[PDB]
C-alpha cells in the first residue's frame, strides 16, 4: 500500500504450474519406481511365501511330531 | 510470427530430402533428437555443388534436400498406446504452422485467451468497408496495428532477455 | 616464467585477431541480397537488387599498436635478464679464461 | 537424446498410460498379504501352543526325575 | 525463493509459451494422472513397505527361535528322562 | 516491464529440458543460489558448437537449454510440503511474469495502489472507441 | 609441429583471401544491366541502361595486417629454436673442434 514504490509487491504470476511434458515425466517417475517396485518383491514375496508356506508344512509336519510324540512320551510316562 | 503458434515435429527423411508438412509457413531451427548439431539453410546453386566435389539443406518447390543425404525414421507409435517411442536418427524441426480458421462458434484460439480486441477492432475494420463509414475504417486499423506491433515487441524483448549476447569466437582445432 | 606467459597472451590474443579477421563476414540489409545470387561465387554476377549499399564488409578491429611494441620489449628483456641474443656470438673456454 | 515437443494433449495420454500397471499389480499385492496374514496367523497359533506343551512336558519330565 | 510445483489453474492470456483456452484440459487431466500414478506407488511403498517388513519379519523371526527351542527342549527332555530312569 | 510483479523461482533442469513456466514473459538475471553465479543467453548455433568441441542457455520453444548437463531439481508435482531447503545446486529464476485478469470486485494489484488514473484513462480509451468520440479519445 | 599447424593456418587463410577476392564479383541494382550487353565481354560497349550506378565492384575484404606480420615471426622462430637459417653459413669439423 505504497505510493509509487514498485518494490513493495510482487502481483503473482498466472500461475506456478509446469509445461505438460514434467507432469508426463512425474507420472513416468511415479509410474516407473512402482513397477520396479512391484516386479522384485513378487518375485520375492511368491518364493518366500510358497517357501515359508512349505515353512508351515513342516511347521505343523513337527507339530504332528510332537502330537505322537507326546501321545508317544505321555505314554512313556504312564508306563514310568 | 511468435511461439504460441509454433511445433516440434519430427521428419521422415527418406534419402536427403523430404516433403514439407501441408501447414508449414515458415521455419526457425531444426536439428538431430541428439547432439542437437544445427541444422543450416542455403541454396541448390551451392548444395548441388557440394555433392560433386556441417549439415546443408534447401526448399525445391515442395520439397526439402539435404547434402550429406540423411535418413531419419518418423516414430514407431501406437501398440498397447502410452508413448510414441522415437527413433534414434530422428531429426525435430520447428516451423510456424497456419492456424486452423474457426469455423466453429464455442471454438477459441490462444488469442481471444490473449489479445481479442485485436481480432475485434481488425474484422471491425472490414465490416466498416461493406458499408462505407471509413474513419472508422481508419480508426480501427491503427489500433490493431498498435496492438499488434506492442505484441512483436513483446517477444523481441523476450528472445534475447536473459543477460548481455556476446559475440562467440569460434575456432575450429588449430 | 613471466616472460612466457607474457608472450602467450600476446600472440593468444594476436592470433585471435587475425583468425577472427581473416572470416571476412559481409554484413546485409534485410530486403535486398538475391540470396540466391549471392551464395554462388563463381566468378562474376551477384544482384544486388535495389538499394546498392546492401551488402559491406563487416566491420573487423584494428590490430592494437600495443601487441606490437610490447611484443618488442619483452624480446629484448630476455635478451638482458639472460645472456642469449639470436644473432650473437657465443664464449669458449679462451675468453672465458681472457674476455682480451 | 532430445525428442520433439508433443501437442498437450499427448502429454496427457501418456500420463494416463502409467496407472493401470499399478492398479492390477496392486491387486496381486493384496491377495499376498492376505496370504502372508494367514500364515503369520497359523505360525503365532503353532508356536504358542506346542511352547506350552513342551513347558508342561519338561514339567513331567522332572516329575519323573524326582519320582526317581 | 519459490517452485513451481502447483497445479494449472488459468491460462496465460498474455505470454506466448504455455496454456491456451484450447490446452488447458491437457494440463489438468496431465496433473490428475500423475497424482493418481504417485498414489498407486506411495500405497506401493507402503503394502510393499508394510508386507515386507512386517509379516515377513515376524513369520521367519518367531520360527527360527521357536525351532532352535524345539532341539533344545527335545534334547534336554530326551537326555534327563533316560538318565534319571538309569539312575 | 518493472519490479513489482517480478518473481523469484526455483528450476528442475534435468540436464536440459529445463522447462518455461507459463507464466513467464522476459527474463531478467538468472543465477545459481549456490555461491553466486550468473548465467548468460545465446542461440542454439553456439550452444550446439559447446557440445560438439561459464554457462549458457537458449530458447528451444517451449524449452530452456543449458550447455552443460546442469540438475538442478524441484520436488516431484504431486509434491507434498514445499519447504525443500533449496537442493544445493539450485538455481533461481527473475523473470517478469503475467499478472491475473481481475475476476473479482474486491479484487485488486498494486496497480490501484499506485497509479490507478492510469487504467482509467486507458480504458476509457477503447470505451470512447465503443462509442464514436474521438477527441475524448486522443486525450 | 605447432609452427607447421599456425604457418598452415595462416598460409590456408591467405589463400583463399587471394583467390576469393580475385573472383572480382560486380554488383549491380535489378533494373538496368542491359544483361545482354554486361554478359558480353568484347573490348567495350555495356548500356548501363538508367542510374550509371548500376554496376559497382563487390566489396571484398582486405588481408590482415597480422597474417603479415605473425608470419613474420615464425618465420624467425624456427630460426631460433633451430640453428637453421636460409642465408647463413654451415658449420665443418675444424669450428666444430674451434669456433676460432
Amino acid at each position: 500500500v505504497n505510493n509509487v514504490g514498485q518494490f513493495g509487491a510482487t502481483e503473482g504470476s498466472i500461475g506456478a504450474y509446469k509445461q505438460a511434458a514434467e507432469y508426463a515425466a512425474d507420472s513416468k517417475y511415479w509410474a516407473l519406481l512402482a513397477e520396479s517396485k512391484f516386479g522384485t518383491i513378487d518375485d520375492l514375496i511368491a518364493e518366500v511365501e510358497r517357501l515359508y508356506q512349505q515353512g508351515v508344512l513342516m511347521k505343523q509336519d513337527i507339530e504332528d511330531l510332537k502330537q505322537d510324540f507326546k501321545d508317544q512320551d505321555a505314554r512313556l510316562m504312564s508306563l514310568i | 510470427r511468435i511461439p504460441p503458434l509454433e511445433k516440434e515435429v519430427y521428419l521422415d527423411i527418406k534419402d536427403g530430402v523430404a516433403y514439407i508438412p501441408p501447414d508449414y509457413l515458415e521455419a526457425q531451427w531444426m536439428m538431430r533428437a541428439k547432439d542437437g548439431t544445427i541444422f543450416q539453410v542455403t541454396s541448390p546453386e551451392e548444395i548441388s555443388y557440394r555433392r560433386q566435389h556441417p549439415v546443408n539443406f534447401a526448399r525445391f518447390g515442395s520439397r526439402f534436400i539435404f547434402y550429406p543425404s540423411i535418413e531419419a525414421d518418423t516414430p514407431y507409435y501406437p501398440d498397447d498406446g502410452s508413448p510414441l517411442i522415437p527413433a534414434e536418427n530422428s531429426v525435430i524441426l520447428s516451423y510456424y504452422a497456419d492456424p486452423p480458421e474457426f469455423h466453429e462458434d464455442t471454438d477459441t484460439s490462444t488469442i481471444l485467451t490473449i489479445a481479442p480486441e485485436l481480432l475485434l477492432y481488425f474484422t471491425l475494420r472490414h465490416a466498416c468497408l461493406f458499408v462505407q463509414d471509413d474513419n472508422g475504417v481508419q480508426k480501427w486499423s491503427a489500433l490493431g496495428k498498435a496492438i499488434l506491433d506492442e505484441m512483436v515487441e513483446q517477444n523481441k524483448k523476450q528472445e534475447y532477455s536473459g543477460s548481455p549476447i556476446a559475440i562467440p569466437n569460434n575456432m575450429t582445432r588449430l | 616464467k613471466d616472460i612466457q606467459d607474457l608472450r602467450t597472451a600476446l600472440v593468444r590474443g594476436y592470433i585471435d585477431n587475425v583468425n577472427n579477421a581473416n572470416y571476412g563476414r559481409y554484413k546485409a540489409l534485410v530486403g535486398a541480397y538475391d540470396r540466391r545470387s549471392l551464395l554462388d561465387n563463381r566468378p562474376g554476377g551477384v544482384v544486388e537488387m535495389e538499394r546498392q549499399d546492401a551488402i559491406d564488409l563487416f566491420p573487423y578491429h584494428n590490430l592494437p599498436q600495443g601487441i606490437d611494441g610490447l611484443l618488442g620489449m619483452s624480446e629484448e628483456l630476455k635478451e638482458t635478464r639472460t645472456g642469449v641474443t639470436k644473432l650473437g656470438m657465443g664464449i669458449n673456454p679462451d675468453v672465458f679464461k681472457n674476455d682480451n
